């Protein structure tokens, strides 16, 4: 997962070439995360290692 | 225990303004958010935005504008507030309180758990 | 984007049940469940009563329990004694990193 | 920089584009993550970058 962004500037060049950006952020800031069980992991992995 | 100590009353001109602090005690303040509030004597509760101890990021609530700013020192763990621009009209009674836990991972400021409070103090406006 | 509507006081007899509601904006209750209730006796600071409206908080009797629905949300109270002689205030997220505080209720006593 | 605070992992970067007449510049800014910008310059000019 991730937080919280504000939204998507709409900003057009020249003839309609209509493109998006990345504007403010609304709160707080943080990760950008990523989270896995781990006892699943761990008898996973060991199993790995008996076959 | 956890506890909040606050500073006296005061009473300025209109125009002036006046610094309000509040000392963390009995626990690591650097792990847990401040809000404060103000209620004048017959209203309701006015929210004012929170200060990160860590960063020293700051929220501001709407009808404020820059009015007010909040500040800190970790050193001693203790927040300030400047009032600036005093008017008539912010004549209240000012209270700190604790806010949640800070976790590095999820925006959690929008807890609104407030478990301990300091004892408040009056501001006056002639 | 103002406050919460609320009563302005509520009354009831010994030992009554009283329900007091709150009511706002989907966006604030209906999106989110980060609701919570205070009570302040005058000249004190105020005190915790409610964690998302149907979570109690720690040291917290028996006696206090509420709900939400859709755009509103309440909180009751039995066994109604002298000691809950107190003003009630609803608070809730409102998104956008603010948070409302409603206008509150006086509880009187019977 | 951001309404509570500041962020590490962006930066802010002021723009120089064409309206939508391709007569005029007009002044713009967006947010990028760091790793996808160069500081293009024969020095260490860090008011000067690239995308
Ligand atoms: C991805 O992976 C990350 C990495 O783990 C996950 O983050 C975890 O996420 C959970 C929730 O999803 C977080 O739990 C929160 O944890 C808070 C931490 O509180 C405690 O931690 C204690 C360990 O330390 C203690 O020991 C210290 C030593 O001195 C001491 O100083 C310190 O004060 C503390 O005693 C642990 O023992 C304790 O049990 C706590 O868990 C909790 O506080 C959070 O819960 C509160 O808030 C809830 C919602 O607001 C509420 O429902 C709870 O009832 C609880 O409120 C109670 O807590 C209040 C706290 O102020 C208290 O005032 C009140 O009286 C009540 O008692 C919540 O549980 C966890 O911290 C976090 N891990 C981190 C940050 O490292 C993600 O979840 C994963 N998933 C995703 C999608 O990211
Ligand atoms: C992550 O960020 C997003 C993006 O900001 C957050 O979304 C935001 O949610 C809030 C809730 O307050 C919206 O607030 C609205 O404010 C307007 C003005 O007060 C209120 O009224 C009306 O809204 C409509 C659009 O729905 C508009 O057409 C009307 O002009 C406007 N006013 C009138 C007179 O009708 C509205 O009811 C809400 O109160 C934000 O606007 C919304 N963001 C955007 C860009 O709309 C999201 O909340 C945040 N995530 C978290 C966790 O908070
Ligand atoms: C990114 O930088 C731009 C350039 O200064 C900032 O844009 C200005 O913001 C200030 C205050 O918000 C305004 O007084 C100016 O009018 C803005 N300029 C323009 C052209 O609108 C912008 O705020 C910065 N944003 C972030 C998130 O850092
Ligand atoms: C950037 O765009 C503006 C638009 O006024 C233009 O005037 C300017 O010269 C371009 N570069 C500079 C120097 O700002």
């Amino acid at each position: 997962t991730r937080p919280n962004n504000n939204t998507r500037k709409s900003v057009r060049i020249g003839p309609g070439q209509t493109f998006y950006a990345t504007g403010d952020i609304i709160g707080d800031i943080k990760q950008a995360h990523c989270n896995i069980s781990e006892e699943k992991w761990n008898d996973t992995l060991q199993k790995v290692g008996i076959e | 225990q956890v506890q909040l100590v606050q500073s006296g009353a005061e009473v300025k001109k209109p125009g002036a303004s006046v610094k309000v602090s509040c000392k963390a005690s009995g626990y690591t303040f650097t792990g847990y958010y401040m809000h404060w509030v103000r209620q004048a004597p017959g209203q309701g509760l006015e929210w004012m935005g929170w200060i990160n101890p860590n960063s020293g990021g700051t929220n501001y609530a709407q009808k404020f504008q820059g009015r007010v700013t909040m500040t800190r020192d970790t050193s001693i763990s203790t927040a300030y507030m400047e009032l600036s621009r005093l008017r008539s009209d912010d004549t209240a009674v000012y209270y700190c309180a604790r806010g949640g836990w800070i976790s590095l991972y999820y925006d959690s400021s929008g807890y609104p758990n407030f478990d301990y409070w300091g004892q408040g103090t009056l501001v006056t406006v002639s | 984007q103002s406050a919460l509507t609320q009563p302005a006081s509520v009354s009831g007899s010994p030992g009554q049940s009283i329900t007091i509601s709150c009511t706002g904006t989907s966006s604030d209750v209906g999106s989110y469940n980060l609701v919570s209730w205070y009570q302040q006796h005058p000249g004190k600071a105020p005190k915790l009563m409610i964690y998302e409206v149907s979570k109690r908080p720690s040291g917290v009797s028996n006696r206090f329990s509420g709900s939400k629905s859709g755009n509103t949300a309440s909180l009751t109270i039995s066994g109604l004694q002298a000691e809950d002689e107190a003003d009630y205030y609803c608070c809730s997220y409102a998104g956008s990193s603010t948070v409302i505080f409603g206008g509150g209720t006086k509880l009187t006593v019977l | 920089t951001v309404k509570t605070g500041t962020v590490e992992e962006m930066k802010n970067c002021s723009f120089n584009t064409t309206t939508e007449i391709r007569d005029k510049e007009k002044k713009e800014y967006a947010l990028f993550y760091k790793p996808d910008i160069v500081p293009l310059s024969e020095t260490n000019n860090t008011s000067e970058y690239r995308l």
